[PDB]
């Protein structure tokens, strides 16, 4: 049936 | 933003090739769509992230891989008709898509059926400048296949746009023929008064993109390269 | 799954205001308006998940629990044509989607018709000739050809700036001997009293 | 064994009244540390510690971070409340009442339901009792069901009628499960 | 009234990460990532909804890379070994030979790793064992069930086994029909 979302990951800065 | 080469290829059957899609953006998900004449955007392959692809609606035909966030080059292993299209890729991650400046690409028969355009200019009409003290002139780029040119136009030695049209389809000189040629029509109207000076210059200008300096040619015609196809006029007084 | 745009087509009047309706299924959110171009080229016009956004003469509005966004534009520009194209996000699976979209065409408005029929020559040797037929309004309509030795283009609309001044053009041409810029377009549907000199 | 390390993300769903308010709390942690937060009720991140400091200040220059994070409450929250609603929050087990001995010691056994939310109460001969209600609490089970035990303290004798009563939101009328002395 | 979590965590050096939905403390799912499919908690709620896991499989590649960025700022700072409070329960008022199921609570422990046994009279019984994947809870710790199908009996000892590097050693944790 119906599709669970998701939200996606944040990508901390690179160094 | 997205960077995405061959703007312009042609490819014969059974030949391979590499479309290569490149982001700075760090966005982690990509995809590669195409697009037929005046249709909508089919999804071919797509992914998340590195080393994580999946099947669009019409992946057959395609590879795709994905080992860097940065870079996602499709891959087609033997070229089919089928495969004449517009291609474009795309990156997003929390929002906004964006997308590359468009692949388009022709597979032929063989070779032969490519051709350059033959560029006439015509110079505005007596009764157009007597009846509206406006000046028109209009050039044609004739009898090129792959439907794969940019027309410009030039006044004293710089490109101009205001005053120029060119038709946004380009039209077939055998509409029954499957891959017939194509002629293309273009304007630039100018004041009359602008058309009178004979020391104006209008060059009509149109890049043709063709073969490559890696593709053999045996016909007696000029093997069909990239190139620059162009006609003038000047002004006249009289 | 899926992402349906409505009108699939629209042709209006510059300064018009003009409204594009994309319903989008439960499958997919997270909506996007992108413009193409009449030349294959896409950007971004909004990411717009949710409430109203705007830029210029676009406004987007999107209702997240009723399932539909909705492009405005004010004050149509001939630009502006193209092809609207909306776009969502499946849940779960992050495949952009996108819908069928919607053909744009902007008119202008061309407040003194004189429509006429020119004839030209090459500049390079004077065998050739081409037929311009020019400053008919909008809604005048130009034909493709009887015969398949005749070419004809789809009008075109150019822009003189400095004279805020837009007109409409289609080509004909062909080398059979038996064609003349009289009828070159009397296979479509001009109007009466169409400019023909000579 | 050797020094480990532990990053945890959540993205947490807050529903009040059904789905008329809704808020939305993104966290990550960092080794059971709590360093950085985008709460739905304030609009962007903030650096719960200093370690996540770098990252709510980059991730508030994001805006399409913010914007999708910002409609997540409609988006997602919304979004998936509606698709797991009936069999989740909807989700009706009703209890097993058992009532027996344990002489002085009476218990009421509430077994296998779902939701939390309950009430035991006991009664003496129908009149309500109330002291020496003791409860050894409600248990999560891991599997969509809860356990209850709750004790009374009485030393019974002949005649005397006990009565257990369990009000849940899978009955419209409440169990009365008695036990003869 | 309610709370939804989708909850994540990656282990820097064990190289697990997981991924799940938990409502009011019960995973309606979790993915699993060797056979990068949705699980479902309860069967039948696989019937009411779906899930495509390509986003959840790439977040985990984030919390990863997130991770590896974290332990560095932190100057390589370890994580604090918290060991866990076990529970061992029946699921309904044991009846003498009548079928139940034995519940083993792990509680409040953090790194998201324990070995867990089930130990009958001394030997291990493998056969009908269950558990749960590790849940969230509001104290970032977390929480993790193990079950065991049985035949109540007079003669059985029962113990759930617990291991974890806060523990000095081996958690042995005793039932036996009351």
């Amino acid at each position: 049936g119906e599709l669970i979302g998701t939200l996606n990951a944040a990508k901390v800065p690179a160094d | 933003g997205v960077t995405q080469t061959p703007k312009f290829r042609i490819l014969k059957i059974g030949q391979s090739m590499t479309l290569q899609c490149t982001q700075d953006m760090n966005h982690n998900y990509m995809y590669w769509y195409r697009q037929d004449p005046g249709m909508g955007l089919k999804l071919i392959y797509y992914s998340v992230g590195a080393g994580i692809t999946d099947k669009g609606e019409v992946p057959n035909g395609y590879n795709v891989s994905r080992s860097t966030t940065e870079d996602f080059p499709l891959r087609l292993e033997l070229a089919a008709p089928s495969q004449t299209s517009v291609y474009f890729c795309a990156s997003t991650y929390h929002g906004t898509g964006y997308f590359g400046e468009g692949s388009w690409l022709t597979v032929v028969e063989d070779l032969n059926k490519v051709f350059p355009p033959e560029v006439a200019v015509f110079e505005p009409s007596e009764a157009e400048i007597s009846h509206t003290q406006k000046a028109t002139l209009v050039c044609l780029a004739t009898g090129f296949f792959p439907d794969h040119v940019e027309l410009s136009w030039w006044v004293n030695g710089k490109e101009v746009h205001s005053g120029v049209c060119t038709d946004p389809q380009p039209l077939k000189e055998q509409p029954a023929l499957n891959d017939s040629r194509y002629a293309l029509s273009s304007r630039l109207r100018v004041s009359a008064t602008f058309w009178q000076n004979p020391r104006n210059h209008f060059r009509c200008q149109v890049q043709f993109y063709g073969l490559s300096e890696n593709d053999e040619w045996t016909q007696d015609r000029a093997k069909p390269v990239t190139q620059i196809v162009s006609a003038e006029a000047w002004g006249r007084a009289d | 799954i899926q992402v349906e745009q409505s009108p699939p087509d629209l042709i209006l009047q510059e300064g018009a205001n003009s409204t594009l309706r994309c319903n989008f299924s439960d499958s997919v959110n997270n909506l996007q308006w992108f413009h193409q171009n009449p030349w294959g080229q896409l950007i971004n016009l909004f990411y717009i998940p949710s409430g109203t956004k705007q830029n210029g003469r676009l406004s987007a509005t999107t209702v997240a629990t009723e399932r539909y966004s909705l492009l405005y534009i004010s004050s149509s520009q001939t630009t502006d044509s193209g092809v609207y194209f909306c776009a969502a996000l499946i849940q779960g699976a992050q495949k952009l989607v996108f819908g069928q979209g919607t053909r744009l065409t902007i008119n202008p408005n061309i407040q003194n018709p004189d429509p006429a029929v020119y004839q030209l020559r090459d500049s390079k040797s004077s065998d050739k000739s081409v037929c311009l037929f020019t400053d008919f309004d909008s809604q005048t309509n130009v034909s493709q050809s009887k015969d398949s030795d005749v070419y004809i283009t789809d009008k075109c609309v150019l822009d003189m700036r400095s004279m805020d001044f837009k007109s409409n053009s289609a080509v004909a041409w062909s080398n059979k001997s038996d064609f003349a810029c009289a009828n070159a377009f009397n296979n479509s549907i001009i109007p009466e009293d169409t400019f023909f000199p000579s | 064994t050797r020094p480990r390390f532990l990053w945890q993300l959540k993205f947490e769903c807050h529903f009040f009244n059904g789905t008329e308010r809704v808020r939305l709390l993104e966290r990550c942690i960092y080794n059971q540390e709590e360093s950085v937060r985008f709460d739905s009720d304030v609009g962007e991140y903030r650096a719960v510690t200093e370690l996540g400091r770098p990252d709510a200040e980059y991730w508030n220059s994001q805006k399409d971070l913010l914007e999708q994070r910002r409609a997540a409450v409609d988006t997602y929250c919304r979004h998936n409340y509606g698709v797991g609603e009936s069999f989740t929050v909807q989700r009706r087990v009703e209890p097993k009442v058992t009532v027996y001995p344990s002489h002085n010691l009476l218990v009421c056994s509430v077994s296998g339901f779902y939701p939390g939310s309950i009430e035991v109460r006991w009664f003496r001969n129908g009149q309500e009792e109330k002291a020496g209600v003791v409860s050894t609490g409600l248990i999560q089970n891991g599997d969509w069901t809860f356990q209850t035990l709750v004790m009374l303290e009485t030393v019974p004798r002949s005649g005397e009628v006990y009565t257990c009563q369990v009000e849940h939101p899978s009955v419209t009328s409440p169990l009365t499960v008695e036990w003869r002395a | 009234e309610h709370v939804i979590i989708q909850a994540e965590f990656y282990l820097n050096p064990d190289q697990s990460g997981e991924f799940m939905f938990d409502f009011d403390g019960d995973e309606i799912f979790h993915v699993d990532m060797a056979k990068k499919e949705t699980v479902w908690r309860l069967e039948e709620f696989g019937r009411f909804a779906s899930f495509e896991a390509q986003g959840a499989l790439a977040n985990i590649a984030v919390d990863k890379a997130n991770l590896e960025i974290m332990t560095k700022r932190s100057n390589y700072t370890p994580i604090t070994n918290v060991p866990p409070e076990v529970t061992v329960l029946t699921n309904s008022p044991v009846e003498l030979r009548e079928p139940n199921v034995l519940i083993c609570f792990i509680d409040k422990f953090t790194p998201p790793v324990v070995n867990v046994t089930w130990l009958r009279n001394g030997k291990p019984v493998t056969t009908g064992v269950s558990e749960t994947v590790f849940l969230p809870r509001e104290d970032h710790l977390f929480r993790k069930f193990h079950y065991l199908p049985f035949l109540p009996s007079t003669e059985d000892v029962y113990d759930c086994r617990v291991e974890h590097w806060g523990l000095d050693e081996p958690l042995l944790k005793h039932w036996e029909f009351d």
